[PDB]
């Protein structure tokens, strides 16, 4: 346990925390293979489930 | 003598003394340990 704690303290470093915002409208619109707009396909699939 | 027994008595020398037994606690030396390489932690001084 002390060997593992020593290796943890010698290998733990800080970070680089990054948030990334992903909108599914941009992903589904720029997918280049059966790409679609989200707002009309959701009402197509909800009004006909 | 007339029977063949001596007039001047024989020698009875001193035997060997009991010795004193000796031993010794001989000693050795291993040196001190070489001080390792220091590693900077991520925590502040009270935690580490």
């Amino acid at each position: 346990l002390a060997q593992m704690e020593k290796s943890y303290l010698e290998k733990d470093e800080r970070a680089l925390e990054v948030t990334r915002t992903v909108s599914l409208a941009e992903v589904y619109a720029g997918l280049t293979e059966n790409s679609f707009i989200l707002k009309d396909k959701v009402t197509e699939l909800v009004n006909a489930g | 003598t007339i029977d063949g027994q001596p007039l001047s008595l024989s020698l009875y020398a001193t035997p060997a003394d009991p010795s004193m037994l000796l031993s010794a606690a001989i000693t050795a030396s291993q040196g001190g340990g070489d001080l390792p390489h220091a590693v900077m932690p991520m925590y502040r001084f009270p935690v580490i």
